[PDB]
RNA sequence: UGUGUGUCCG
């Protein structure tokens, strides 16, 4: 059928070089590309038949030859395009509007009901709630435009298929605007009377293309003009419209919840900002993004100006103002703006400057940077920018390099000594280092303040290697489904033959990592190390290193590099070795908030050789990559080589990059002056160069971060201060602790801390400049209580909310493999959960998610891309049209039962659920109780068991045997395995994937579940360390639909084509849902009656399933209660007696958990009115011998032996049980590993597997501001009713409940002082200590695995013993 | 007869004992001289410890220095000869001294390579950094005027002329930084921009008892659409603090003033 | 008288010889003490100078193939 | 008994004479050793201070050095590394800066 | 008489034999000062070599650095 | 006829 699948969201940079060809075929004129070769080249076979197309000729009949650039017209199209015309799609997206709104309202009701059932709700509720929501949704500004743009996106996405001959076009006429689409090309016909004019009488869009007299005589008596663009601009416009709609809707809805003050800025100011930005862009072209880019620093400065403002808090805003004024002055002198336009163009940054908002609103506004679009990129300008900063001559100071190297060595030695016991047996003539010999003999380590005169002594230390090269425990890093560069022989084969002007003599076989990985006969870690050691990357055919322009940004262009396959493998191995080896001596601390740290611990840490005040400053880590030279990084690279046994591995980049020819691998424009004769030695010009001395972004990041940490440590040593550093993304924050005496008040303390931070910043700037990397003092700011870093922004210890960046990204369409509905709904649910993690409001995010869920369902039902046009999924799968009630019912039963529901209200309290089945059952019961259809619970939850296998049970330990709750992962895994069977001549993969692999896997999983009683989590944990786990982790590498439908090895296996199988499975899955009454049985339905206990319902539901696996043996460690159903709240008044603890606690009493409120306020911004705005006080088995640098296989074997020994304690067959699991891992023998195995001594293994091993971190799903003002007492439970109670989840539930209950009321209005959590006597039981007993052995031959790839560990005892 | 021989043998033995005792006495004198000459060699520990320390330090420093640079260190004579023609810097690194290269840069006689000039200037421009003047911005007249315009709503009002005259007077008196700091502090503390300008013209000592500048206009056309209400006849003895911001002068003996 | 004189002479000779054995033994003990005293420090000095010479020679050997 | 007494006395005096001669030889060699040991002590004492001051001056002068990077460092390092293992020139064509 | 004379002669012979054995023990123990004498010459030669090599290193430093 | 137009390190 086809091998094409166009993307639904923007994922590529915008390049318009090819459009220059299109306008040449239609007889127009356009100047997009800076390459003259495209002006007089040969047109492709397509986009040349356009002159034979009658529709295009009719379209272009009353328009001038002249055209206009598209980047001047995007805001105009955005403003002047609403849905009122005629569109070819038959079911319009606007038709099914009302139903969506209806669904939204229902969801709101449910949430309220759920809250009222929990006991949180609110106080003094208003009757006018639904009407306000209806008015807000219906009165939105960007409503109809969203539907129109989605219709356009559907049309252009469907049109991009049909790569064969006889292609067709589509036409849309919307009043003023005309649109013609043809195979990834769009023509826009627009009136001229709506374009901004010059002082010379021509539009601003024609300034740089035409002279003043040429354009005037070109237009003549014409009213409409044509612009040409690609299909990416339409997707970008659709994304912008969706984001604006989401932002406006959320801002409008948030006012209803909190009429007085809300954390979202407004819905009137943001519209003005949108209009101002649109006008600025329409005037200035693509150069307006230089001004748009200043939205974030201005917001940061305005947030910074919400404190005491001593001296330095006004410097950053002044610098930003001066910079934006200079930028606006420089890019408008050539353009001939009218005085009115000149006055109007500054309104954007004038409104930005004069804003008056609370810090929360500014932090929310910080996240609308990408709501205006993205610039148009050119290869030439990006290459010229990269060429600078990468060829300049630097000046360095040798003494600073020497000191940095010494600090590097000292840090590594200190990290080795802190763990591992003692020093690392320094060899090599110890008398050369007088001063360290005493410490070595006494077996101690110098503290820190005395390390200033013996620093040079660290240069002479020598030692054996400390880290191992056999520590790779994840082979999936070597096959990741990416694209690489080609060999030097066929370097120019990645360009179009027509644009090039000649047929390249040589062609490549493939360009993808997974296809090249399976054809390498001699792949191995040792082979890669030998390849690196012999300097094989200097071979003449292994020097290409292409470039690629990065995705959506706001710069003139940033690039990343691509290397050939073996050098890519060398890079990956180096990164893995550095990650698991070094770089643990230079960690990233974080959690450096002084106000949220223990005073005694902070004072103890701040000691170098009493109140402690700390400041901080942040520096940007962007241009460091290009500013690294070999003269500075040579000693560190040599030391890294010496710490391992390698010879020439870690300096692969610095040796081969300068020998490469640099170019950007763009399809439609090759480097300038490329001809057949000068093909072996091409010339360098505007888009190429030869000598590259700096680094490349992304490569060798860990080494550079380690060097930066070493520099910071040297600065800390030089000046007697205490420094803490953190690095994330493209920046690093450094905080300085000052420590002060007692009687020094609190006014000059901040000034002194700021002065200390400023002097530290000056010293660091001097050091880094001496190292060859230059900071910008203009862009470096020093503050005392504001730290922004990654995903966390704190102002004097108060966390600021940022939830728009995730909530505004919700959309009906996303890449989920063949437009899977379950994937889209899961993505929407995850986005909703992440958004509700921040902020304090609840309703806007849930309303947005409910709005988008139904829209996605309908748009997938009617306009699926995998089927032919005019196809209805919901018609034939049922035989009757899909009604609203069926969809509403099928969107309510949770996913663990196979029911397409992902918006669990329980997620509003804590992130990780103890038991998905119990929570889902409780939610379904509550939903059915709300409506008057309570007599559907049993037929809904009965269902029919599926035909699964023990492999699936091991993979999902807490699931059910139903076919509707399964993903598409199994299908892809089977496809990959089938492909590997007829392919993969790797000669080492074939050994792993032998003929009887599936038999071995099935036998292992069957044996692991043959104990008594049966435990699922233990089996799942153990199964991952067997070779079956390695095979499974290799199998799952497919990520996208394009690689599924376009791969060569996958689609060369003949058999049934993939598209037909995908259609069949999609039809089956759609039939599984939305049907009901057809996949149920009455045998379990009668057996689940009169239970009235969710724990029991879950237990019999689990036991009835997996019956073909669990014959009659009990199942343990899988069922936990729902914490919503386990506790009840009373909300005691300040002066009263609890009815439960007094009236009904005479005989024995009732256990409970107490919650009380603190009174100290510490800090509050901007006021103490809201609890979220204030913070308070109150923090939220040894072995006999130890190996030295153990390998990955040895560690896995030790862990497996420990687990097997500890679980089976009541038996006496450990020696015969652990034996078959170690023959395939290590060369050692049983009773020798047991010496290394710690003597585990625990009780009731279920508790250790629930919280001690920590399958999940639990954490919390609310902001941490309110957790510091509450004290929770749990010792009142007495005997703790060990038990099924998870204490961390109890604390999280109490804190989240208190936060949700009081979120719109002022602090003084709260009339509740303490809360009692009283537990029921139905869902809480006693768990006794139990152990697993095995009555057989694995009795399988696992000795055939004698390959060194990732399985076998010949000679484990290489590094010695402790 | 044997008595004489016995006596002679005894005398000979006694004499031989005498010179062997003398020999032992001389031997022990030689030994005593041995430790006397050996004593003054043990005092070199203090010297040799420091010698070892400084030698090891120098060894480490220069070993690292030679290891960082490759095999093309480009000795000084080679660099000097290479600068003469095709004055680009030589391939491979090179070594200079701070004073030598500074004096070379400061003298426009020997045609130092350009790239070396920018490299050394960039390296040396960061040595003048203290805790003060680290992030201190440089403010000129035009920049401050634009900053003050960006806050005032509308256009063509009298506050624009007040900003202009304030900027001119500050430039004349070289006190722009104090004016800007006061403006920013007043605006941040809560007052409106107009109030900030009022406290500026009322609080700065240089703006006390000063005659407002007089400008000349040809006719009523120079008067903006937002200044007609502020036009007033000039009273005697104008005061800058009273509300004088400018003086409009005409050729035909006409003077007008503006009041907020 | 002659026998008594001979006995006295022999006794005096024995006293002198045993006295000079005592003196020689004391000198031998003093020499051994002086030797053992002057063993560790000078040996440490020698190895330190040897190591310094070796490292300096290695540095200069690395420097020669540069000019 | 006179002859045996004379012979014994002669043997005893010969032994004492041999002891005296070997003691004198030991004294002579000890004096020679003392002269050889004390010959260069003054030179050592004078030279140690010269080395101390030279090393201190070199260390002080090292702190006033400025180095500028070149465009042929990585190529030279790669050539040296390739020559140090299976010593041969790297395969053609020539590298970026072959000089 | 004669018995006392021969007894004194025997005692003298024994003490002379003891003198000879003590002298040969001293001569055996004296052949160890060369262990404590060659380090002086070794240090002298190594200090001469150190002076030469440090002078060479300084000369290289003047040749390499541009200096004044 | 347009080799999968593209979509890397973490
Ligand atoms: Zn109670």
């Amino acid at each position: 059928q086809h091998t094409q699948y166009p993307d639904a969201r923007l994922s590529s940079p915008i390049v318009l070089d090819q459009c220059d060809l299109v306008t040449r075929a239609c007889g127009l004129y356009s100047s997009y590309s800076l390459n003259p070769q495209l002006r007089n080249c040969k047109l492709p076979k397509h986009i040349y038949r356009l002159k034979y197309d009658v529709t295009v000729t009719k379209f272009l009949s009353d328009v001038p030859v002249a055209t206009l650039p598209i980047d001047f017209i995007v805001p105009i199209l955005l403003k002047a395009l609403s849905g009122n015309g005629f569109c070819p799609v038959e079911p319009r997206c606007q038709q099914f509007l009302d139903e969506i709104i209806k669904y939204t309202m229902q969801d709101a009701l449910f949430l309220k009901y759920y809250l009222k059932n929990v006991g949180a709700q609110e106080d003094c509720v208003d009757d006018h709630f639904q009407e306000k929501i209806l008015s807000s949704i219906q009165g939105n500004e960007f409503l109809h435009q969203m539907f129109f743009w989605y219709d356009l996106a559907i049309l252009t996405r469907r049109g991009r298929l049909n790569r064969g001959n006889s292609r067709s076009t589509w036409f849309v006429h919307d009043d003023l605007i005309d649109i013609l689409g043809y195979g990834d090309y769009v023509f826009w016909k627009i009136p001229i009377s709506l374009l901004p004019l010059n002082t010379q009488g021509i539009p601003h869009a024609a300034m740089d293309w035409y002279q003043t007299s040429v354009f005037k005589e070109a237009v003549q008596g014409h009213t409409h003009i044509v612009s040409v663009s690609t299909a990416d601009v339409l997707i970008m416009c659709k994304d912008l419209i969706t984001c604006r709609f989401n932002t406006t809707l959320i801002s409008k809805i948030a006012e209803v919840e909190d009429p007085v003050c809300s954390d979202y800025p407004n819905f009137k100011i943001v519209s003005m900002l949108y209009q101002s930005g649109d006008y600025l862009l329409s005037i200035l072209g693509s150069d307006g993004y230089k001004i748009i880019k200043f939205l974030e620093p201005l917001c940061l400065a305005k947030i910074q100006l919400c404190s005491k403002y001593t001296e330095r808090k006004g410097r950053f805003l002044t610098q930003m103002h001066l910079a934006v004024n200079h930028t606006l002055e420089e890019i408008t002198e050539i353009r001939a703006l009218k005085p009115s336009q000149a006055h109007k163009i500054r309104e954007f940054h004038r409104t930005l400057i004069r804003l008056e908002m609370t810090p929360q609103q500014l932090c929310e506004l910080f996240s609308i940077q990408k709501h205006w679009g993205h610039p148009v990129l050119h290869s030439e300008t990006a290459i010229q920018k990269v060429k600078k900063h990468a060829t300049v001559l630097k000046a360095l100071r040798p003494i600073v390099i020497f000191e940095t190297y010494c600090v590097f060595k000292y840090s590594i030695a200190k990290h080795y000594f802190d763990s591992q016991g003692s020093w690392y047996s320094v060899t090599s003539d110890r008398n050369l280092t007088p001063g360290l010999n005493s410490y070595i003999k006494r077996n101690q380590f110098p503290p820190l303040p005395m390390i200033k005169e013996l620093l040079w002594e660290f240069y002479h230390l020598d030692h054996p290697p400390l880290f191992s090269t056999k520590i790779i425990s994840d082979l999936s890093i070597f096959i990741k489904d990416r694209a690489t560069a080609v060999e030097r022989t066929c370097w120019d084969a990645v360009f179009e033959p027509n644009v090039l002007g000649y047929n390249p003599p040589h062609k490549f076989s493939t360009k993808r990592v997974p296809e090249q990985f399976l054809e390498q006969e001699n792949f191995s870690i040792e082979n890669v190390l030998s390849y690196a050691q012999k300097l094989e990357y200097l071979l003449p055919q292994y020097r290409n290193f292409s470039f690629s322009l990065k995705e959506k940004e706001l710069n003139v262009g940033r690039t990343f590099g691509k290397l050939p396959y073996p050098t890519r493998n060398v890079q990956t191995l180096c990164e893995a070795l550095l990650a698991d080896g070094l770089a643990k001596a230079f960690p990233s601390n974080m959690m450096v908030v002084t106000e949220r740290e223990q005073k005694e611990s902070l004072l103890h840490q701040a000691s170098w050789h009493a109140t402690v005040r700390g400041s901080s400053f942040v520096t940007d880590l962007e241009k460091y990559n290009l500013a690294f030279r070999y003269e500075f990084t040579a000693p560190f690279i040599e030391y890294c080589n010496r710490c391992y046994g390698v010879k020439n591995v870690f300096n692969w980049m610095h040796y081969t990059i300068p020998q490469c020819y640099m170019h950007v691998s763009d399809y439609y424009n090759p480097p300038h002056n490329l001809t057949l004769e000068n093909r072996n030695n091409p010339p360098e010009g505007p888009s190429s160069y030869r000598g590259h001395m700096g680094g490349i972004e992304g490569l060798q990041q860990k080494l550079w971060t380690s060097i930066s940490c070493a520099q910071i440590s040297l600065v800390e040593i030089k000046t007697g201060f205490k420094l803490r550093s953190a690095v994330m993304g493209d920046n690093q924050c450094i905080t300085v602790l000052s420590v002060f005496p007692l009687e020094t008040d609190a006014d000059e303390q901040e000034q002194s801390a700021e002065d200390n931070a400023a002097r530290v910043a000056a010293s660091l700037a001097k050091v880094t400049s001496a190292c060859g990397i230059f900071l910008k003092p203009d862009e470096t700011f020093v503050h005392s209580g504001f730290i922004y870093f990654g995903k966390k922004q704190y102002l004097n210890g108060v966390q600021l909310p940022q939830s728009l960046k995730t909530a505004t990204r919700m959309a009906p369409l996303s890449d989920a493999i063949f437009d899977d509905l379950q994937g889209t709904l899961a993505s929407i649910g995850t986005a909703f959960e992440r958004s509700i993690s921040e902020t304090r409001h609840i309703f806007p995010c849930r309303i947005t998610a409910a709005f988008h869920t139904f829209f996605s369902v309908r748009i997938l039902q009617y306009h699926h891309l995998g089927f032919n046009k005019g196809f209805d999924l919901g018609q034939l799968t049922l035989g009757k049209p899909l009604d609203f009630g069926t969809i509403s019912l099928a969107l309510a039963v949770p996913q663990v039962l196979g029911g397409l529901s992902f918006l669990n209200p329980e997620k509003c309290f804590y992130r990780n659920l103890g038991d998905p089945v119990t929570s889902g059952l409780f939610q379904l019961k509550t939903y059915l109780r709300m409506i008057e259809m309570d007599d559907l619970f049993l037929p809904l939850i009965a269902k029919n068991p599926g035909n699964c296998t023990a492999i699936d049970f091991v993979l999902n330990p807490s699931g059910l045997n139903v076919p509707g709750s399964q993903d598409l992962t199994s299908f892809l895994r089977q496809i990959v395995r089938r492909t590997i069977t007829l392919s993969a001549k790797n000669k080492l993969i074939n050994t792993l994937f032998h003929a009887s692999a599936d038999f071995e896997d099935e036998m292992v999983c069957k044996w692991l579940l043959s104990s008594t009683p049966v435990m699922s989590r233990f089996a799942a944990d153990i199964f991952s360390r067997t070779p079956s786990g390695k095979r499974l982790q290799i199998l799952g590498y497919l990520e996208g639909t394009r690689t599924l439908l376009a791969s060569k090895i996958i689609n060369n296996n003949t058999e049934t084509p993939v598209l037909d199988r995908l259609r069949k499975i999609t039809l089956q899955r759609w039939s599984l849902w939305f049907s009901y009454l057809d996949h149920c049985d009455n045998i379990l339905a009668e057996a689940l009656t009169q239970i009235t206990c969710t724990v029991d319902l879950a237990q019999i539901l689990r036991e009835y399933s997996w019956a073909h696996i669990l014959e009659g043996r009990p199942l343990i460690g899988a069922t936990l209660p729902c914490m919503i159903e386990q506790f009840k709240v009373v909300w005691l008044k300040p002066y009263e007696q609890c009815p439960q603890c007094s009236n009904a606690k005479q005989p024995g009493g009732k256990p409970f958990v107490s919650v009380a409120v603190k009174k100290h306020i510490v800090s509050a911004w901007p006021n103490a009115s809201r609890i979220s705005w204030t913070i308070g006080d109150g923090i939220p088995g040894q072995p006999a011998i130890k190996p030295k640098c153990p390998s990955a296989a040895l560690r896995e074997a030790i862990e497996l032996a420990s687990r097997l020994t500890w679980v089976t304690q009541g038996s006496s067959n450990s020696d015969l049980l652990i034996k078959p699991f170690l023959e395939a891992r290590v060369n050692l023998s049983v009773q020798e590993i047991l010496q290394m195995t710690p003597s585990h001594y625990s009780g009731n293994i279920v508790h250790r597997y629930n919280d001690q091993y920590s399958p999940h971190s639990f954490m919390a799903n609310r902001m941490s501001n309110s957790a510091t003002r509450l004290i929770v007492s749990t010792n009142t439970l007495g005997e703790f009713s060990d038990s099924n109670i998870i204490f961390q989840n109890v604390i999280n539930y109490a804190v989240a409940l208190f936060d949700i209950k009081f979120r719109n009321t002022e602090a003084t209005d709260i009339q509740y002082n303490r809360a009692h959590l009283h537990l029921t006597k139905c869902c809480t039981r006693e768990v006794p200590a139990q152990y697993l007993t095995y009555t057989s052995t694995l009795d399988l031959d696992l000795t055939r695995y004698r390959e060194n790839e990732l399985i076998y560990d010949n000679n484990p005892l290489k590094g010695g013993l402790n | 007869h044997s008595f004489e021989e016995v006596v002679q043998t005894l005398a000979s033995l006694a004499t031989v004992v005498q010179q062997q005792t003398i020999a032992s006495e001389s031997l022990e004198q030689r030994i005593t001289s041995l430790e006397n000459g050996l004593k003054p060699v043990y005092d070199m520990a203090k010297t040799i410890s420091s010698l070892n320390r400084v030698c090891a330090e120098m060894v480490a420093k220069y070993d690292l220095l030679v290891m960082t640079t490759g095999r093309a260190t480009a000795t000084a004579a080679a660099t000097e000869a290479y600068w003469a023609e095709h004055g680009q810097p030589p391939p491979g690194p090179s070594l200079y001294e701070e004073s030598a290269i500074r004096g070379k840069i400061e003298s426009r006689d020997e045609t130092v390579p350009q790239s070396v000039r920018e490299a050394f200037n960039n390296l040396d421009s960061t040595t003048s950094l203290t805790e003060e003047n680290f992030g201190k911005p440089d403010i000129s007249a035009k920049d401050l005027r634009n900053i003050m315009y960006d806050h005032l709503p509308g256009f063509g009002t009298a506050f624009h002329q007040l900003v202009q005259v304030i900027c001119k007077l500050g430039k004349d008196s070289n006190s722009l930084d104090i004016i800007h700091a006061e403006f920013q502090a007043s605006l941040a503390e809560g007052d409106s921009p107009q109030c900030a300008l009022i406290q500026i013209t009322k609080r700065v000592p240089i703006f006390q008892d000063a005659a407002p500048p007089v400008i000349h206009i040809r006719s009523r056309g120079d008067i903006p659409r937002a200044c007609q209400k502020s036009l007033r006849p000039v009273p005697p003895s104008p005061k800058i603090d009273r509300g004088w911001v400018c003086v409009f002068q005409l050729q035909d003996g006409k003077t007008l003033g503006l009041k907020i | 008288n002659h026998s008594f004189e001979e006995v006295v002479q022999t006794l005096a000779s024995l006293a002198t010889v045993v006295q000079q054995q005592t003196i020689a033994s004391e000198s031998l003990e003093q020499r051994i003490t002086s030797l053992e005293n002057g063993l560790k420090p000078v040996y440490d000095m020698a190895k330190t100078i040897s190591s310094l010479n070796r490292v300096c020679a290695e540095m200069v050997a690395k420097y020669d193939l540069l000019v | 008994h006179s002859f045996e007494e004379v012979v014994q006395t002669l043997a005893s005096l010969a032994t004492v004479v041999q002891q005296q001669t070997i003691a004198s030889e030991s004294l002579e060699q000890r004096i020679t050793s003392l002269e050889n040991g004390l010959k260069p002590v003054y030179d050592m004492a004078k030279t140690i201070s010269s080395l101390n001051r030279v090393c201190a001056e070199m260390v002080a002068k090292y702190d006033l050095l400025v180095m500028t990077t070149g465009r042929a460092t990585a190529t030279a390092a790669a050539t040296e590394a390739y020559w140090a293992e299976h010593g041969q020139p790297p395969p053609g064509p020539s590298l970026y800066e072959e000089s």
